[PDB]
């Protein structure tokens, strides 16, 4: 008591050392992720002009689709079994690791194999997406200026980590908050209590969105346009779409973590076999990324379309698996590439699909089958991965339909509940207790 | 806030009609927007309903076209085909703007409606008589004229005394019909300290024919 | 489609009186919406979600129900109120409106105001001769009017209405008009329009003459 | 250590179900709660407004009434404080906060009915408090209340309902479902050490004491704005050096306020008549003033949408800004039961709004709209003087809906905490239950 | 998009004037709108801007009340109004839309324009006169013939040949102004065996004054 | 305000070659833009914030340059790249653009086909006569031309008029009109035309006699 008051009126008070190299570590994660940006676009772009080189003579061209994702494949997969395999898969439950101080920073190795080595996957059009890249590669940006300046601390040590990694996020799909909310909800030490400074992860974010604004400006990376309202006896069906999510979301979880476990088997660890079998996988999504584009790429494109209710439902219901097909492929072959985003596909198309049948069999709600695709979009990050709050945030940043905010948060909890009460965990957290346990084990 | 419809009037039995309501006051996309219709002294019956983007339209238990709810989010205009048309569908059309409360859904705003008549007749514009007092004129503290509207088809015409600013004082009796002509009278009483000694016209509209008669009503010869 | 039906289909009722129409529903309905549809204007929303007011709705209006029927209440009706009233159910598609009530005030005396007029130059160099009659604000509604050329009865082609109930005074209005060729009318001198109502056992004469 | 993380990782977010329940109720309570608070000064209100008309020709008779039912009021409610519960005085929220640090306790028996009571007394008489202060103590209460009532064992569950209340009651207060949530991880958890607060939970009581709320507000939104103008790259600057200004002054606030509690108790010495009398005289100049000065006067919700519109002359914008710097500090100050955050809000605006006047006529080449100075303004000071940043940035947000304004928004929010860490403010919660605390122990 | 400009013509000096620009293909609103003219073959110059809520209008160092921007979003359409109309006001009007990406203002679309000329003198119909050649000319390869226009104000006139399905070898020369009027000469060319075994018309208007005419170019006898 | 000079007024050059246009500030800007006009067809926006491609424009066009100083540039010119190029800025208040540089396609030396026309039959009608001398596509735009009325020099009644450089060749036209009274060339016999121009010493001679 005595003690708390000298606390509270201590509080708030980040080392202004801190707060400027924060400043730096957004600026360089911002840039780092715009240049990361353009070089997928790039390396997207050849393929796609290649494959008009050799227009006539279908074979020929699917050859020519396939061979190059699959070099492009190989190429990322080897700079990662080689140089670094600390960088495959996400990174984002790597970052998390390194902030409970159970996990390395090789930022020296990390940065290029990362950077490079997704422009290899992403590039060649595979089901990942721009985040894990930028998260993790932001997170080595706060090490590298913590290291070359040799900050001392704790807290300047917790907290450049994170603002990296905020700006990361923030970078990757213009959202600033989504960004920090991400340290405060599901990246910071979960258990006990840490310095890190929301002061200094907000300059870093700033500086970043800044960063992404200066290049990126005019075209927003989703665009939905002002869907409807939700009339309140509405709210029910987006609890129930919530448990849907809620009962799969667990399932998933399942699989891309069985599937890590069995694609091991298929070269056993043996950097040929990997590196041949990376090539392989994205080989065939630089294929279908042409025969059939709505089942390989990031994502993001058939969104819009989605939400739009363009797609039948036959359609709806191929596209979905396909896509938890080539996404679970993908990731679960520790690609460097994150989740999150073709999460965010695969979460529209479920619930623009759920938003059909619920507006044929309620025409008097006057239903519009796009708000179930919003409120679903981020349902899956709540119920595979267990951030909501961050997930909810990120997908009202990008579609910006704020009147829509009760049915998201409701589909939102609907599917934490259900992840939770069906026995599922946060996908990074398991991640990592894979990765932590297969270290003291 | 306003919905203005138009373009009612005589249809050939068996002929088409696209009625035209024209909104203002209000965002016009965002809002579905609806039909209604009242045949004469009776109820209300909906017809359709059209969407804001165009994709979702229901209607009424009716056959393959019989209606056809358009709308055209450019003129902020709803709009309403009716095709092979029967005796059924004379009545007055509401174009009026949907909403929710709970969220069971309501009819918003109402137009002012168009009427729709179906006849093999002639659209005739009325003949306008003055009707001013007799000679007889026992001019008490106020008087009583009005006009004599008679020939037309078809309904409805619209009286006004002195453009309106005549309110007070007016009966206008709903018309009688005989061998396809419509028949009405409209009475305004005013002071007699305020006629002759100053103007009064009755102004009849019949929009059928897209004719106004102006008639000012002289103390009689 | 849900079949709804309204109380009375006509109800009367004078000022003070706390007053009750029915709105009920073949199968279940909820949330109903209520319109006030006063003589000769357009519907407007009154009573919505079955007992909220739409706004600027006086708060002598209230509304209540549940399951198969509702109800729509004037706690003191005003003679404003004369209109008829629609429910109408949007809970099942498609939705559907009542039949209507229509409310009807019940007031003091009014005798009516005969007016006479003589056809008008302007229609007899055209043919006709139409000899119009308004009888204005009246209550009871009950009238009869009469006619009579140069004394003698007439009945053939003699054309009435009635405007419906006046919504500040609730009186009512009425007019007679007598046709015929200008040879007919010509054939004669002295008209009159006879008019008998509750208001006096005598007749109320109005009469001119072409000379 | 390491073993015991993958121990912990592997079992997170495994909150009771008993607890999950239980947060349901204390947000729909807390929802109803505030419902009910809401409709209550509304009544009020109009009441003085209808006397007032009654008493409409004889001027001096009129000032007369609206002061003397304000007067009236305000002596109520600072009575049912100062008699039946002394620690529902001022915010309040200072007082939820330490409840979770488990060093005040939480009175609810007592602080429901005096709180609720209370302010619907100096609330209704038009005194410039916000309804938040109530609603989040209340709220906090409310949990408090169905922990006993239920006798739900352990820390998790304790800290858990009492924050799920705290937000429900913030929710209700704005129609903010996130600003809630936000709320409790951002300024209201303990702060120094570890808590075992379950986020899910508070997210359903949250929503539903949002629902609950719109189940009796649909369909008017508290401010409406509209959607104003774009912010090009080259105009960013500007909003950085607004930040500046809040974050210079919010500190000086902070000063003003606290020095203003201390300055008020000199006048009626801690004795509950000279209070409840003092009480009763802010609160009648209040009611006076609003009518014959109504911006000065009132929450300030009514005057967001006019100045953001920019129909306010820059004189009036000065005007308004000094007048309600006085009665805002003369109403929190003087320990009337209501927060202070909504009149805040409502000088951030118009402090904004006159920068972007200012701005507007400088820079006629960025072809700037003022109104977007007022909204990166309006949560300005609760960024320098709360030192809540990203709750206010995100309260702001769900409130005017101008999501394109993000940036400058932020910008303006780090800019203010910034200023107002390096020019040394405290957090003005955390200096209040810091005096209290002291306040405590200082005399034994 | 499309900008769409209408109303300018010929004004006597002092006079006065207002120009309307119609805007389709987008959304009117969240568009700042400015007026931008070019006096005959010469700089662009900015005579004003105005934001969608009409609550800012800015006009170039410029007198008092010489321009007048206004703007109706209920019709799509910016308004300019000219007074005291000198001779300086002689110029292409073109309204914009306004944008930018850094922040830094551009002129993002215009439109065709429309033309103001300020001058006492009369709207005069144009002479049209042939112009076949001479009796000792050798009728050699291609033949250039053409047609004079002359006497006529204000600018312009539109020639064409054969109703200008003869485009190749054209010229119009652009009109010199002399003594309050205009004048101006069209040049054709076509092959020997072209002309004269077959006809050659020109077609010349000048609409300021309903004129028009066309003048059949005869071999000289 | 703010002064744009835009250094080449006129200029040339062969399509496949690097052009560069100037624009040169009075105080100091940042982020120009630039329109490319067609005649007789609205600016287009071409290049903006001192480099930015608008969507649509050929990738060959690039500005740049700061402070003072900048610059378009087309590296390989076109045929289609004929226009006028107007640089603008923002930076300060108000606007301002430049006095815009006019790019023209150079081309191969032609001599001039001169043609000489009298007086058409229906001007002399009327008491005008007006005779014209056209000369048709040559390269460069410079030109004299010299009217010889029975061998002498006459230098008033005549009226030039070049075209713009011509979209099909890039080469000029000219024409040039002696406006006499009816009387006065009626007491002359023989009027020539005379060409002078950079592809000859030899001026081009075209005359006709009235006999
Ligand atoms: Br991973
Ligand atoms: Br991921
Ligand atoms: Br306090
Ligand atoms: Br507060």
């Amino acid at each position: 008591r005595r003690q708390l008051i000298r606390q509270l009126l201590e509080r708030d008070k980040t080392p202004l050392a801190i707060l400027f190299m924060a400043a730096v570590v957004g600026t360089l994660v911002g840039l780092a992720a715009v240049a990361f940006d353009k070089g997928v676009a790039w390396l997207q772009n050849q393929r796609m002009g290649a494959l008009v080189h050799t227009a006539d003579n279908y074979p020929l061209l699917l050859t020519v689709a396939f061979l190059c994702s699959a070099v492009l494949a190989m190429f990322g997969y080897f700079l990662v079994r080689k140089y670094a395999p600390e960088a495959g898969g996400s990174g984002i439950p790597e970052i998390e690791g390194a902030l409970e101080d159970q996990r390395p920073v090789r930022w020296w190795r990390v940065l290029p194999v990362k950077f490079f080595g997704g422009l290899g996957t992403l590039g060649g059009g595979m089901v990942l997406g721009r985040e894990g890249p930028t998260v993790q590669i932001g997170g080595n940006i706060g090490r590298m200026v913590l290291d070359i300046f040799r900050l001392k601390g704790d807290e300047a040590r917790h907290t450049l980590l994170a603002t990296g990694a905020a700006a990361g996020l923030a970078a990757a799909f213009n959202a600033p908050l989504a960004g920090i909310l991400f340290i405060i909800e599901e990246m910071r030490p979960q258990f006990r209590y840490t310095l890190i400074s929301i002061k200094a992860v907000f300059i870093g974010v700033i500086m970043s969105t800044i960063m992404y604004r200066i290049f990126n400006h005019e075209v927003a990376l989703i665009d939905v346009g002002k869907l409807s309202d939700a009339p309140l006896n509405t709210l029910w069906l987006y609890l129930i779409l919530g448990i849907i999510f809620g009962i799969f979301g667990p399932i998933f979880n399942k699989w891309v973590l069985g599937m890590q476990d069995l694609l091991h088997r298929v070269h056993g660890g043996n950097i040929t076999k990997w590196v041949l079998m990376g090539g392989a996988i994205g080989g065939l999504c630089g294929l279908l990324g042409f025969v059939a584009p709505a089942t390989s790429g990031g994502g993001f494109n058939l969104i819009p379309i989605a939400t739009a209710g363009n797609f039948s439902m036959g359609m709806l219901v191929f596209i979905f698996v396909a896509r938890v097909i080539t996404t679970l492929l993908c990731f679960s072959s520790g690609a460097p590439g994150g989740i999150f985003a073709p999460m965010l596909a695969l979460g529209t198309v479920l619930g623009t699909a759920f938003g059909m049948v619920a507006v044929e069999l309620f025409p008097q709600y006057h239903l519009e089958a796009g708000t179930f695709a919003i409120a679903g979009m981020g349902a899956l990050l709540a119920a595979s991965i267990r951030a909501p709050l961050t997930g909810i945030i990120l997908v009202l940043e990008m579609t910006d339909n704020y009147q829509l905010i009760l049915p998201m948060i409701i589909t939102g909890l609907g599917a934490t509940l259900l992840a939770q009460f069906t026995g599922g965990k946060p996908l990074w957290s398991a991640i990592l207790a894979r990765t932590l346990a297969k270290q003291e084990a | 806030v306003r919905l203005l419809e138009s373009g009612g009037g005589l249809v050939q039995p068996g002929g088409s009609l696209k009625l035209s309501c024209a909104a203002s006051g209000f965002d016009y996309s965002r809002y579905w927007m609806s039909w209604v219709r009242q045949a004469p002294g009776k109820g209300l019956k909906w017809i359709g309903e059209i969407n804001p983007v165009s994709s979702t339209i229901n209607y009424t238990p009716s056959l393959k076209d019989k209606f056809i709810i358009s709308r055209d989010n450019a003129k902020d205009t709803l709009y309403l085909q009716i095709s092979k048309v029967r005796s059924e569908d004379t009545a007055l059309y509401y174009c009026a703007r949907l909403y929710y409360g709970y969220g069971y859904w309501y009819f918003d705003v109402w137009g002012a409606g168009t009427t729709v008549t179906v006849s093999s007749a002639k659209t005739t514009p009325p003949s306008v008589y003055p009707l001013a007092p007799g000679s007889a004129a026992a001019a008490a503290s106020m008087v009583t004229l009005g006009c004599l509207v008679k020939g037309y088809f078809p309904e409805p015409v619209t009286v006004t005394w002195n453009s309106g600013s005549l309110a007070a004082g007016v009966h206008t009796f709903p018309a009688v019909l005989q061998a396809a002509l419509y028949t009405l009278s409209s009475s305004v009483t005013v002071p007699s300290s305020s006629w002759p000694s100053e103007t009064v016209t009755c102004n009849v509209a019949h929009p059928a024919s897209s004719t106004k008669v102006d008639k000012k009503i002289v103390p009689r010869a | 489609d849900i079949v709804l039906t309204q109380s009375p289909a006509i109800m009367s009722a004078a000022p003070g009186d706390k007053v009750t129409m029915t709105c009920s529903a073949s199968s279940s309905v909820s949330y109903i919406h209520w319109y006030q549809q006063k003589s000769g204007t357009s519907p407007k929303r009154w009573i919505y979600d079955t007992s909220k007011l739409t706004s600027g709705v006086p708060v002598r209006f209230s509304g209540s129900g549940s399951g198969t029927s509702y109800s729509l209440t004037i706690n003191t009706m005003e003679a404003e109120d004369a209109a008829t009233y629609y429910c109408q159910q949007w809970s099942s598609h498609p939705q559907t409106f009542g039949g209507g009530t229509k409310l009807e005030i019940l007031r003091a005396d009014a005798a009516p105001t005969v007016s006479i007029f003589p056809p008008s130059s302007e229609q007899l160099t055209s043919g006709g001769a139409s000899v119009v009659c308004f009888l204005n604000n009246f209550y009871p509604k009950d009238i009869n009017v009469k006619w009579k050329i140069d004394g003698s009865e007439r009945q053939n082609g003699v054309l009435n209405s009635w405007t419906d109930q006046d919504s500040k005074d609730s009186t009512y209005s009425m007019s007679s008009t007598l046709t015929l060729t200008k040879d007919e009318y010509e054939r004669h001198n002295s008209y009159t329009c006879e008019a008998t109502h509750k208001t006096s056992t005598s007749p109320i004469v109005k009469s001119f003459n072409r000379a």
